[PDB]
RNA sequence: UCUGGUGACUAUAGCAAGGAGGUCACACCUGUUCCCAUGCCGAACACAGAAGUUAAGCUCCUUAGCGUCGAUGGUAGUCGAACUUACGUUCCGCUAGAGUAGAACGUUGCCAGGC
RNA sequence: CUGGGGCGGUCGCCUCCUAAAAGGUAACGGAGGCGCUCAAAGGUUCCCUCAGAAUGGUUGGAAAUCAUUCAUAGAGUGUAAAGGCAUAAGGGAGCUUGACUGCGAGACCUACAAGUCGAGCAGGGUCGAAAGACGGACUUAGUGAUCCGGUGGUUCCGCAUGGAAGGGCCAUCGCUCAACGGAUAAAAGCUACCCCGGGGAUAACAGGCUUAUCUCCCCCAAGAGUUCACAUCGACGGGGAGGUUUGGCACCUCGAUGUCGGCUCAUCGCAUCCUGGGGCUGUAGUCGGUCCCAAGGGUUGGGCUGUUCGCCCAUUAAAGCGGUA
RNA sequence: AAUAGCUCACUAGUCGAGUGACACUGCGCCGAAAAUGUACCGGGGCUAAACAUAUUACCGAAGCUGUGGAUUGUCCUUUGGA
RNA sequence: UAUUGGAGGUAGAGCACUGUUUGGACGAGGGGCCGGUUACCGAAUUCAGACAAACUCCGAAUGCCAAUUAAUUUAACUUGGGAGUCAGAACAUGGGUGAUAAGGUCCGUGUUCGAAAGGGAAACAGCCCAGACCACCAGCUAAGGUCCCAAAAUA
RNA sequence: ACAAGUAGUCAGAGCCCGUUAAUGGGUGAUGGCGUGCCUUUUGUAGAAUGAACCGGCGAGUUACGAUUUGAUGCAAGGUUAA
């Protein structure tokens, strides 16, 4: 859950943060769940950090499914240099979520376990976020 | 002002100013433009012709009416009665 | 049947669409006012631009 | 409404399946001598003929598997307004896409023989 | 042209997106092409339908060709891209030259010059049995006014007349102007010896905005540290404050706002270097480390460099960090 | 350094009424340090003189009315009023 | 403006195409080996998920073009004489560029300032309200307000 | 002679005077409002430029020709130049 293998454009138009989640709101494949309820960027890098310290907690027990894959490269202009002579390369990949787009997945795991490591997820992760268990009813 | 950073990509063409050229209901002269196009957005029909630009152009005088040909394709028309 | 129509608020500061439709309206100035046919034509017009103005069955 | 031409409609018209039927119309069929016939077959195309047979094409009837169509309610979006600097809020019209109920195994014009 | 010049890049045309569902719309914005090619890849008449996939096989690099049911065109369309295309605009095949001459009601575009599309009417064709179709290539790039000069037609001009030399008109060619509306279609550089006219329309200094960089603070807590996240230190990540650095912007100042170090004189903040009060500790006290309260005062003399800085030699309780053009 | 283990698993009984958790919210708290002088309400000051939801007054412009006056335009002639 | 008729593919959605992607079925190719087995790995085929300026089976709001036509308003075009303008600015909103930086830069769409006095925002070209013909020691209000500075509720 | 001043305006007591007699002249305690003018600019109280102060002088004119408007002759004609 790192970068496109391959994309068509690799300078493209920053996405629109403003709205909400086309979808991805509910707990498909886990059981429990954890959604954002604000939007910001998510960088290909706090993603690791977050599945990183979630599956080793959990001590290589119950299953994860991230739900956010980082599309979108975004670009920075070499340090130094004025305003003009074209667009920047790119220095990393993105997926902007939105308020009610679930991120992360688990189940085969405790309920409180899967709690905590979704709380020390939440933590290395730049939005509010919610625990959320899979809907029903 | 920077420097050597330069771009490949400066350049475009001049629009043509395609599109509709006429409404339904108003009365064209015959030859009056009614959609200059490319390929067949929408085709001819009754006293409509087919220029070689795939430009579209009233056969006679009437009215232009817009209409559609099958499930998605559009065909134009033109009526005498004035 | 029949309205009494009033500028209220001015129209400086409004796009010239609400400036257009209150000359077609046939009010002058700010608090100027007439008196109109109850017709959808002319309900379109007001609701179009009630916030600048306001009706009375007169 | 049969039957065959012909053409009008957004596949509510189509596909698949099962089942009939050949009412003299329809295809199947016998052959290449005959015009013709094919870069390469009587395959087709054309042609002379009608002894075989509905098996298939065709026709009619079923069935919603399959195709298409598809509301109401709503939600997203947004025109105008009033707050406002919030990845905003409120009010008023308009109002999707998706999905769900459902429609649907066509309607139809002129002509010629039918009955 | 230029987020100041310079250097680099670019300059005309076509296509796409940015472009906000008519049209139009900019940046040294994001992607690509053109300066051609076709006597069939043109016209017309008649025919035909594709890529791939498996049920597969003489070859089988796999799939060459061949076979059979599905293949919505996933293929082809001379080329870039986008609109189109089974009416086929795709593929054959047969005739053929309309890749005609004279024109054009009408519209599109548009400052102009240009550019674009045209029903129809004559002449004379070609194809087709005829109806009809044909003034080039499925559409959109493949180019360059005007003066000058060359070649062929036609004289209708041609100085007192006849004829000619020269012109005119009609074809067409020929610069090559790519800085592509083309300053003669002849031409590069340094000025720190510079000068004049201008500009904060435009840079260097600081002032201003921003805070990418920069200094500091925090949050989560894998971990190291016998054991132990949290004495101390804290990875991966995440959130901020400040306006002291390197920058970005070009807003005041070019009818002048002296710019770096040092000297004299300071003044203010506290994220405190010493001194005062404390919580602590992996603190027995001296020791040190950490954090908190604290800005009252204090916070050296030299060697080396123009140096700020930094290193070094001696001390001190300490030899603090910054603002102040 | 073996360990020394009372108390909130647990309630009669000290005695007698209550007591974990959960959501979704309205308003505050902490995070919160900068340079001449308060100095991030304009000042005083305010526990409403803040905030929310209603209601009723009033102030407030060279806006708009009232009276008088220019100067042009369009109408009626009301050759005057509009 | 009300009512009809229409072109177009943005917002939003969606994955049917070009791609970009996360899990789960399911048989199988080079190949672990002896053509091989099994793991797999390159895909075929499915079920559930998602992403897009240069994706679209779909698709608004609004804008635009025009009408047999209405209703209210008062411009509009043609020709001629005379010009000035080619340094814009900030706010709000849709986008590019930058760093979802700038009182940045480049476009679109309003408004205002420019060329606009007056009241509010302490002061403060661009914000809010509102356009000053000239009196008046008259009256009503808009934005903002009503304890004092300072007109109005210690409602 | 307790005061914070782009020097005015507006409101006004007190004190002197009496005309181009008219709802009068001089000064002004105290209150309200209020950052010169030009140029140049997107924007200037500007710390952008220009002027110490007074006075005088100091910048779209004339000739010829073209065009257009008004005016006047008179009109299928009008008109002269040397
Ligand atoms: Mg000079
Ligand atoms: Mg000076
Ligand atoms: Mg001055
Ligand atoms: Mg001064
Ligand atoms: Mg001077």
């Amino acid at each position: 859950m790192l970068l496109p293998k391959r994309v068509k454009y690799r300078r493209q138009h920053r996405p629109k943060t403003t709205g909400r989640s086309k979808g991805g709101n509910y707990v498909t494949f886990g059981e429990f769940g954890l959604q954002a309820t604000t939007t910001s960027w998510i960088t290909s890098r706090q993603i690791e950090s977050a599945r990183i310290a979630m599956t080793r907690y959990m001590k290589r027990g119950g299953k994860v499914w991230i739900k956010i894959f980082p599309h979108t490269p975004y670009t920075k202009k070499p340090l130094e240099v004025r305003m003009g002579a074209g667009k920047g390369a790119v220095e990393g990949w993105i997926a902007v979520v939105k308020p009610g787009r679930i991120l992360f997945e688990v189940a085969g795991v405790s309920e409180e376990v899967a709690r905590e490591a979704l709380r020390l997820a939440s933590h290395k992760l730049p939005v509010k976020t919610k625990f959320v268990k899979r809907e029903e009813l | 002002k920077k420097g050597v950073s330069s771009t490949k990509n400066g350049r475009d063409s001049e629009s043509k100013r395609l599109g509709a050229k006429r409404a339904d209901g108003q009365f064209v002269t015959g030859g009056s433009i009614l959609y200059r196009q490319r390929g067949t957005k929408i085709y001819p029909g009754e006293n409509v012709g087919r220029g070689g630009d795939d430009t579209l152009f009233a056969k006679i005088d009437g009215v232009v009416k817009f209409e559609r040909k099958g499930r998605d394709k559009k065909q134009v028309s033109v009526y005498a009665v004035a | 049947a029949k309205l009494q129509i009033t500028l209220t608020r001015s129209v400086i500061g409004r796009p010239e669409t609400q400036r257009k439709t209150v000359e077609a309206l046939g009010l002058k100035k700010t608090n100027s006012s007439v008196v109109v046919e109850d017709n959808p034509a002319i309900r379109g017009q007001i609701n179009k631009v009630k916030h600048l103005v306001t009706v009375e069955e007169k």
